[PDB]
RNA sequence: AGCCAGGAUGUUGGCUUAGAAGCAGCCAUCAUUUAAAGAAAGCGUAAUAGCUCACUGGUCGAGUCGGCCUGCGCGGAAGA
């Protein structure tokens, strides 16, 4: 049962993205059903190891935000053009 | 110290076993009618393996042992040549009870703790030479 | 002695050592495998 | 080697290669060979590189070539001055954009599509790295 | 090499067997052919006695469970056991004249009766007679 | 990692060949006894023999192996 550990971003576009992976973390996304989306910030090295077990892509995942538990799906995942690396992904609520 | 493989009631050729430890030091004549002596109680045309053994005053002795598994394979499937490419194309049959036959002979001369074993190696020999068990 | 670019070790008997600044290739079973990088 | 059948026009503006490139998974085989620098490749190139990795595998399972090289590429030979007309085409290249998938390939073990790949890279004017494919 | 699965599969299958036997000779093997070998072991089986060579420590492990706990100190440099299942001796006997025979190789420690036998005086067990010598 | 020892039986596997025995080439690559030992990884022979590797028991006693993201360097580097 796969647990990520995730904060709430505080800012949003290109340049705060970018900002992000130079400090090897990563931007994400959770949406789906009632509640509105929440942007996301991710620790790259510790979701890159994760994914690279088929189960990544097919359980039910749990994100952990301010101590509050989000049941999730990986549901999209936008890759590095060239690196084993990380820019983005999209989280379902299941 | 040499082995050969040599026809039962049959010795002494030049190509076939002359030169070959006519080179060692070997009294070929002695050889020839020991060997054939005692292979006399081989059956006709069974090709029977001799380990050779000569000492440094040129005298020797030697153990027979039981034919080659190849051999026995080509009698019991009633052939005279294995496969050219063996697993491919097929030269015949020999039932689970030749395949037994040949295993205590070769028993005599095996490794195996039990006939089933015996077989088994017997068996895959019969695989190694296109021979099908039928 | 061959002398390149692109020196690999050719066989398991082959080690690279470097000596002096430069990549070498010694080899302890066959003198053609002896290489220095150049 | 490959070659456009027949095309609009004969010519074609130099113009530009920049950004990153389509088609940056695996999408056919279960192996990749992936672009990391920016570049032409030649249809005598890529034809060089297929075959490299097509000795490598003799011939067995299945490869994918996912560019095409449909520009042309106009010379003017020795002792001719500028201008007077727009050269004739020689020959033809793909586009190369860091990030594209340039041969794939499956049914063969991955030790030797790395092999395969590695000889076909070292035909290539531009860095390459090995990919896989991946769940999503 | 040897999982961790396989090691334990080891060592039951030896202790299971070591339950039956009656009487565990121990010996040093190092530097005898596969060819002499192979001839002990078909004067193994002929003679219903079980041989194996198997890792020190792993034997430590087998010998534990009971009553072999004082062979311990017989698994200190290369070993094989020999353990007679049906009868008892035969073993201790047949790797004497071997042991003599083919000068490589020693012989350690033998046991029976939960009690070490020493090197020396396991010319007991290499004279006692057949079961089948009562009569 | 080093060092000791083993690396066996059918069997010289089948075909081919003057010979082809693990080791020119072609096909097969099973099975046995195994702690382990490929119908053989390389040298070797006219063919054997002979050396060695894979693999395994022993000794030793706490680390060891090599892929990933990255910083700075090294070779590649010859001219009046
Ligand atoms: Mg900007
Ligand atoms: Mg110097
Ligand atoms: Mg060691
Ligand atoms: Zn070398």
């Amino acid at each position: 049962m796969f647990t990520i550990n995730a904060e709430v971003r505080k800012e949003q576009g290109k340049g705060a993205s970018r900002r992000l992976r130079a400090a090897n973390k990563f931007p994400a996304i959770i949406y789906g059903g009632k509640e509105a989306p929440l942007a996301i910030e991710l620790d790259h090295d510790k979701v890159m190891n994760m994914q690279a077990k088929a189960e990544f892509y097919s359980e039910v995942l749990t994100i952990v935000v301010d101590g509050k538990e989000i049941k999730v799906k990986a549901q999209d995942v936008q890759r590095h053009p060239y690196k084993p690396k990380l820019q983005h992904i999209d989280f379902v609520r299941a | 110290y040499v082995k050969l493989q040599v026809a039962a009631g049959m010795a002494n050729p030049s190509p076939p076993v002359g030169p070959a430890l006519g080179q060692q030091g070997v009294n070929i004549m002695e050889f020839c009618k020991a060997f054939n002596a005692k292979t006399d109680s081989i059956e006709k045309g069974l090709p029977i393996p001799v380990v050779i053994t000569v000492y440094a005053d040129r005298s020797f002795t030697f153990v027979t042992k039981t034919p080659p598994a190849a051999v026995l394979l080509k009698k019991a499937a009633g052939i005279k040549s294995g496969s050219g490419k063996p697993n491919k194309d097929k030269v015949g049959k020999i039932s689970r009870a030749q395949l037994q036959e040949i295993a205590q002979t070769k028993a005599a001369d095996m490794t195996g703790a039990d006939i089933e074993a015996m077989t088994r190696s017997i068996e895959g020999t019969a695989r190694s030479m296109g021979l099908v068990v039928e | 002695m061959k002398v390149r670019a692109s020196v690999k070790k050719l066989c398991r008997n082959c080690k690279i050592v470097k000596r002096d600044g430069v990549i070498r290739v010694i080899c302890s079973a066959e003198p053609k495998h002896k290489q220095r990088q150049g | 080697m490959l070659q456009p059948k027949r095309t609009k026009f004969r010519k074609m503006h130099k113009g530009r290669n920049r950004g990153l490139a389509q088609g940056t998974d695996v999408s056919f085989g279960s192996f990749g060979l992936k672009a990391v620098g920016r570049g032409r490749l030649t249809a005598r190139q890529i034809e060089a590189a297929r075959r490299a990795m097509t000795r490598a595998v003799k011939r067995q399972g299945k490869i994918w070539i996912r560019v095409f090289p449909d520009k042309p590429i106009t010379e003017k030979p020795l002792a001719v001055r500028m201008g007077k007309g727009k050269g004739n085409v020689e020959y033809w290249v793909a586009l190369i954009q860091p990030g594209k998938v340039l041969y794939e390939m499956d049914g063969v073990p991955e030790e030797l599509a790395r092999e395969a790949f590695k000889l076909a890279a070292a035909k290539l004017p531009i860095k390459t790295t090995f990919v896989t494919k991946t769940v999503m | 090499a040897l999982n961790l699965q396989d090691k334990q599969a080891i060592v039951a299958e030896v202790s299971e067997v070591a339950k039956g036997a009656l009487s565990a000779v121990v010996a040093d093997s190092r530097g005898v052919t596969v060819d002499k070998m192979t001839e002990l072991r078909k004067a193994g089986r002929e003679a219903g006695v079980y041989m194996r060579v198997v890792r020190n420590t792993l034997l430590r492990r087998a010998v534990e469970g009971t009553p072999f706990e004082c062979l311990k100190d017989a698994f200190v440099g290369p070993t094989l056991i020999a353990y007679v299942t049906e009868h008892p001796g035969a073993a201790a006997r047949l790797f004497k004249e071997f042991a003599k025979a083919n000068a490589k190789f020693e012989v350690k420690a033998a046991a029976f009766e939960g009690e070490l036998i020493p090197a020396s005086q396991i010319d007991r067990l290499a004279t006692l007679p057949t079961y089948e010598e009562a009569i």
